[PDB]
């Protein structure tokens, strides 16, 4: 009762978040640079470390 | 060695005598010249490091 | 008569208005000089401050001072330049009694507190031989002072007083001196000996000046540490402050624990006002004292932490606001300010208005019509009041063009009722004193606008029926234009939520089905098609982000360099270097012309300099030193020598600026000399570079300063004797040696500030001299530096630090797409900071308008690109932000550092990083290397380090940098004698005439003899030499087929190689001189006696005008879609035999 099974699932959201979190600062940094009136959603958000 | 791909081992200790060499003979041609003294300071310093 | 009487009481305010720009200036100039008695501005601000200290000293001619602050932060750590508080206490000395002089301090001063006088007073003596003091007075002032008479001085604390000679021995220095006074004045300054009694100098002023504000001895730290007890507690610690100064060393920010050093209450400065002093006020106290009190206060309990360096509370180290206001009731005090009080005593409006709109512009016709229209109707004097010499003929002309004459007059008040004059001075804003109808007008009275232009918004004015007048009845896919983007087809209106707002949108469908939701409240940027193809209109991509286009493939070799190198370096092995003849008194007599003294290390680099050039052999001498250490007058002297040998002298610089200054220096130190010296850039006409480089070859300028227009492959010296070559890491190699190609044994002299790693490394192994300079003349300081993660808090009070200084700060970017972004990013960040923009990529004036305005002070800090590298001066700017220090070339590092600095103010260098494990290996040895090294003579050893970081780059190549396997330097040497003996065994014409000789046969097409075909160089060389040197068609298929002996088979650069030199036979056999060729065509240029069948060319324009335009006489230009290079090659072989077919 004070230790937990975490699967497959769990951990696999755990990776997923801790990408997130360098995609979203990433796109955070490219956000608050400007030029976004031309900007998309596509080429500010990275597909390498997720 | 060559690693079969066009280039040599890392070998890190010809690196070292590479580097020791470089600062031993770049100090011979500076006493050589006999440079003003505060620049044979800091090579020998840099020697004394390598 | 004057305009309005002054304040002489106790503590009446005396109130004076209606003050536009720079007015004031001239006026506390008639307080002055109105007033028996000292002046004292209160300052706003720094900035102001010493805007005002060159202001006041143009209207008049007192002696004017600043007080020199305290250059720090409240509860900074860090020192305030002992030299700085040696200027401080000097000015402190005499500020007791100072009869007739101006001082401005700023309320950042006059809210700090000094020392109690009694450490001045007594533990320093600065004097001077026109003071008019007497014995006994002196005598008891060493008595107070608690000095012992004794009258055969030996020790610190004695003095003599025998008849009318007084000797004196201090704390301070080991020797004592004799006064003799005499009527009541002092009247010698003898440095007599401890025994011997001799005088060893006449002085006039004796400047026995303390180390320190404060005292530092061992009471003074017994004092200081029972003081320390009774207020802070001791901690055991060895970096503590207590422990600290227990050990007697120091830390930086000590002065800022001041009054524990004395044990007595603190002076406001008050106290060293004299009698009747009168103070004058600007701007106001009663806003800037708040918020400075307030930044105090918020500092204060910001740093109220940190137990290591605890801290005073601000009511010792300042005064309070309310204590000024207090003060401020003590003396009698005016108050200048920009506003019209109405009518009270004590209280004056002064006419003093702005002047009117003039502005120059070149949108006009006749660009100064504002001032032709205004000058003869304004029916009092004008004066004019250009800041520097030369930009008065600026002005010269200027005015010449409405015809209006300056006079040359030094006094304000040298105006006439209506005359037009010019004043030399450092004002900035102009007015009309309507009291005598005088006006001044500053130079920057003239350029008002600093404005861009706007652009786009082209279907905002199509406003026709297409835009459906906001209709709102659309239907489903109905195809809509959105004036920003282009056209999609309309899929209704959606809620949105929109971060606590819920909204009601425009789903709209661009290319790739990518959704945009415009608002239903901006319904007007949504217009109907007009095209009328609403089942055949097309779809727009959003974004339009096509940078994907940056991806791989292109080539490279289009021509070798090796070979070419080996032959100039063999070239120059070979023939022999001119002997040069030195004269003693001639050179002495030009060293006279030198206005200084030289340092011994840059004496034996000229006399290293002169003893190789005038040698049977050539000069190749690196004359590395840091920035500013003098390099430039060790090139004058090597000139000089070389000019009076009647040689030629050719200079080169990398930029325009640098041939600027340099047109000046070497001007106006060859300024008594038969020498002609001229420049040339693209800042030159063509009909002056057209006099110029043809009149090079006529020769009677000697000496010619340039960019790389120099190596442009027409400028001809008739006879070259000299290169000197200045800022070196540049030029790659071919622009290096192309000089040289000219002249095999001319003399080369290599200035630099940092050498990039193949000069380094060609220096150091004999192949080229070396001599290094260090030792500044001027005492200039190692601007402290630190590589710091970023943080907006670190670069606020960096900022902070460098504007209540009252400098500028350079902040650099280097990213033009996003510094209009990072602008406002640091502007919020410190908002109380003024922020213009620059960068190499605009339009040519406004970067010119924030410069001059930069260095006219009329902002603080410039964000740029690193255009700033090309060495401005503008030494006010003191502090160096480079945001992004990751990814910056460590030689331009050290140059950055330069551009910092040039003062007697300690400059300052903070290096962002990112954070350390994020960046590149390499970029953490570059900043370990900028953090190691912080110096003077530094510069050498970190270009050492630029060195065996990257590989010094290949010898026999381009590529100055790099490890890239080269060729060993003893095979190196080898390859070069093995072409030396070859060359010079029978006499082989050098290959670069070959190259002059040969017709332009230019085709934009990779033709060599690649480097697997014949690896050696030498064979490489001779091959080329005997294809060019052929010329048969014969000989050429010889040595082809020897070529095809020697190596098996011939590959295509060798082919093409061979048919370029074919068709060279026939150009040189025609008369076809120029033959250029590229993709899209190209141009024939024939000779003047050309065999070209004049009649069927002009059948061949008038068969094909698309493919033949004479273009000029004999210039042909053919339009030929030529694709193919094998085609390309046919085209103009079967071109020019339809030529020789039709030759005549
Ligand atoms: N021997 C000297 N004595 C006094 N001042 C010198 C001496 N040599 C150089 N200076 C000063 O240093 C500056 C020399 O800089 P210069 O050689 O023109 O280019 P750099 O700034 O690259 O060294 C000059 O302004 C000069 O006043």
């Amino acid at each position: 009762g004070n230790r937990r099974i975490r699967s497959v699932g769990e951990m696999a959201e755990n990776q997923f978040r801790v990408g997130l979190v360098r995609v979203e600062r990433a796109v955070k940094e490219r956000l608050s640079l400007g030029d976004l009136d031309t900007l998309m959603p596509q080429d500010m958000i990275n597909a390498k470390p997720i | 060695v060559p690693l079969d791909g066009g280039r040599f081992a890392t070998s890190d200790l010809n690196d070292l005598y590479r580097r020791v060499i470089n600062r031993n003979n770049r100090l011979k041609r500076l006493l050589d010249l006999a440079a003003p003294d505060i620049i044979v300071r800091n090579e020998k310093r840099m020697l004394q490091e390598a | 008569q004057y305009r309005y009487t002054l304040p002489v009481k106790a503590g009446e305010q005396r109130l004076l208005g209606e003050l536009t720009g720079a007015a004031c200036a001239t006026l506390v100039a008639e307080i002055a000089e109105r007033h028996a008695g000292p002046v004292v501005l209160i300052a706003p601000d720094m900035q102001n401050a010493l805007r005002l200290h060159d202001e006041i000293s143009q209207f008049t001619d007192q002696m004017v001072m600043n007080l020199a602050d305290w250059e720090t932060l409240p509860y900074d750590s860090f020192s305030p330049h002992q030299d700085i508080i040696s200027s401080r206490l000097s000015t402190l000395y005499q500020l007791p009694t100072m009869q007739r002089g101006v001082l401005i301090v700023p309320v950042n001063t006059l809210m700090q507190r000094v020392c109690p006088h009694s450490f001045l007073h007594g533990h320093a003596l600065v004097m001077k031989k026109g003071q008019r003091l007497s014995r006994d007075a002196l005598r008891t002032q060493l008595d107070s002072a608690g000095y012992r008479h004794v009258d055969q001085v030996m020790e610190h604390g004695e003095y003599a007083t025998r008849g009318a000679l007084l000797d004196l021995f201090p704390m301070g220095s080991e020797l004592p001196y004799r006064l003799d006074f005499f009527d009541d004045e002092i009247d010698s300054l003898r440095v007599f000996d401890v025994d011997s009694q001799r005088t060893l100098e006449e002085v006039e002023a004796i400047n026995l000046l303390p180390a320190h504000e404060f005292p530092t001895d061992k009471a003074a730290i017994e004092l200081f540490r029972s003081q320390w007890r009774d207020t802070f507690e001791v901690k055991r610690d060895p970096e503590h402050i207590y422990q600290q100064v227990s050990k007697g060393t120091l830390p930086a920010g000590i002065e800022y624990w001041q009054p524990l050093f004395f044990s007595e209450p603190l002076p406001p400065l008050f106290s060293y006002f004299p009698a009747n002093t009168l103070l004058v006020n600007t701007g106001d106290l009663e806003t800037s004292a708040e918020r400075f009190q307030a930044d105090t206060l918020a500092r204060f309990e910001n740093r109220g932490v940190d137990p290591m360096r605890p801290l005073l509370p601000p009511q010792s180290l300042w005064l309070r606001v309310d204590e000024l206001f207090s003060e401020l009731k003590n003396w009698p005090r005016v108050q200048l300010k920009t506003e019209h009080l109405p009518t009270k005593a004590a209280n004056a409006n002064l006419g003093f208005q702005k002047l009117p709109d003039l502005a120059v512009q070149a949108q006009q016709k006749a660009p100064l019509d504002a001032l032709r229209k205004f000058l003869e109707t304004f029916d009092g004097p004008v004066v004019f009041s250009v800041e520097s010499e030369g930009r008065r003929e600026a002005l010269g002309e200027l005015l010449a063009r409405i015809k209006i004459a300056p006079q040359r007059i030094m006094r304000l008040d040298e105006a006439s009722d209506r005359g037009r004059y010019l004043m030399i001075g450092a004002a900035e804003h102009g007015f009309v004193d309507t009291v005598r109808n005088l006006a001044l007008i500053c130079e920057s009275d003239l350029l008002g606008e600093r404005v861009a232009r706007r652009r786009q918004d082209s279907r905002r004015t199509i406003n026709p029926d297409t835009l459906i007048r906001n209709l709102a009845e659309l239907h489903i896919g109905q195809p809509v234009v959105h004036l920003e983007h282009g056209v999609g087809r309309y899929a209704g209106m959606t809620t949105l939520e929109a971060g606590g707002i819920t909204g009601e949108y425009l789903m709209l469908t661009y290319a790739n089905d990518a959704k945009l939701y415009v608002p239903v409240s901006s319904l007007h940027l949504i217009s109907r098609y007009a095209g009328g193809a609403e089942e055949n209109a097309p779809l727009h991509k959003l974004g339009g982000d096509a940078w994907s286009r940056a991806r791989q493939k292109a080539a490279e070799k289009v021509r070798d360099v090796a070979a070419e190198l080996l032959d100039i370096y063999a070239q120059r092995a070979a023939k022999e270097g001119f002997a040069f003849k030195h004269d003693r008194e001639q050179y002495q007599l030009f060293c006279d012309s030198f206005p200084f003294e030289t340092t011994p290390d840059q004496a034996q680099a000229i006399n290293a300099v002169l003893s190789d050039m005038c040698q049977p052999l050539a000069m190749d001498r690196l004359v590395c030193g840091d920035v500013g250490f003098g390099k430039t007058e060790v090139a004058m002297r090597a000139a000089f020598l070389a000019v009076d040998n009647h040689k030629q002298v050719a200079v080169l610089v990398p930029t325009t600026l640098l041939a600027q200054q340099h047109y000046d220096n070497f001007r106006d130190r060859f300024a008594n000399w038969p020498v002609r010296i001229e420049m040339i850039s693209r800042f030159r006409s063509a009909k002056e570079q057209t006099q110029i480089l043809a009149e090079v070859a006529e020769g009677k300028i000697d000496i010619l300063i340039g960019t790389h227009k120099l190596l442009q492959s027409d400028v001809k010296f008739k006879d070259l004797g000299l290169l000197i070559v200045d800022e070196e890491h540049r030029f790659g190699v071919r622009h290096k040696e192309r000089i040289k190609a000219m002249r095999a044994n001319v003399d080369i002299l290599t200035l630099t500030a940092t050498p990039i790693p193949r000069t380094l490394n060609m220096a150091m192994s004999g192949m080229r001299d070396l001599s290094i300079i260090a030792t500044p003349p001027a005492r200039r300081l190692a601007v402290k530096t630190f590589v710091r993660e970023y943080d907006s808090m670190v670069v606020r009070e960096a900022i902070l630090r460098e504007i209540l200084r009252g400098g500028q700060v350079y902040y650099l970017y280097n990213d033009v797409e996003n510094i209009q972004k990072a602008a406002e990013r640091l502007a919020e960040l410190v908002p109380e900071a003024r922020i213009a923009i620059g960068h190499g990529q605009m339009r040519e004036r406004e970067l010119e308008r924030v410069m001059n305005d930069f260095h006219h002070q009329r902002f603080n800090v410039l964000v740029c690109t690193t255009i700033i590298e090309t060495g401005i001066d503008i030494p006010t700017a003191n502090t160096i932000i480079i945001e992004r220090a990751d990814h910056f070339g460590l030689a331009q590092l050290h140059q950055l550092r330069g551009r910092v600095g040039r003062s007697h103010h300690q400059a300052y260098a903070w290096l962002l990083t990112p954070h350390p494990k994020a960046m590149t290996t390499d970029a953490q040895k570059r900043l370990e290397a900028i953090a190691s090294l912080e110096d003077l003579g530094a510069g050498f050893a970190l270009a050492t380090h630029d060195l065996e970081i990257r590989g010094a780059g290949e010898l026999l190549g381009e590529e100055q940098s790099g490890s890239m396997e080269t060729i060993g330097f003893s095979l190196y040497m080898e390859l070069l004698e093995n072409a030396v003996d070859a060359l010079k065994a029978g006499r082989e014409p050098s290959l670069e005439d070959l190259t002059s000789q040969q017709t332009e046969v230019e085709l934009r097409m990779p033709s060599l003899l690649p480097d697997d075909f014949i690896p050696d160089v030498n064979t490489r060389l001779s091959f080329y030499k005997r294809i060019a040197s052929a010329k048969t068609e014969n000989e050429l298929e010889e040595i082809k087929v020897e070529l095809i002996d020697r190596f098996g088979l011939l590959p295509d650069p060798a082919r093409t190689l061979l048919d370029i030199a074919r068709l060279r036979q026939q150009a040189q056999k025609l008369g076809i001189r120029k033959l250029e060729g590229n993709e899209k065509g190209g141009v024939i240029e024939f000779a003047e006696k050309n065999h070209v069948n004049p009649a069927w060319l002009i059948g061949l324009l008038q068969k094909q005008p698309q493919h033949y335009r004479l273009d000029g006489p004999t210039r042909l230009k053919f339009i030929q879609d030529l694709s193919e290079r094998k085609t390309r090659i046919e085209w103009v072989r079967q071109f020019m035999r339809e030529l020789e077919e039709n030759a005549i």
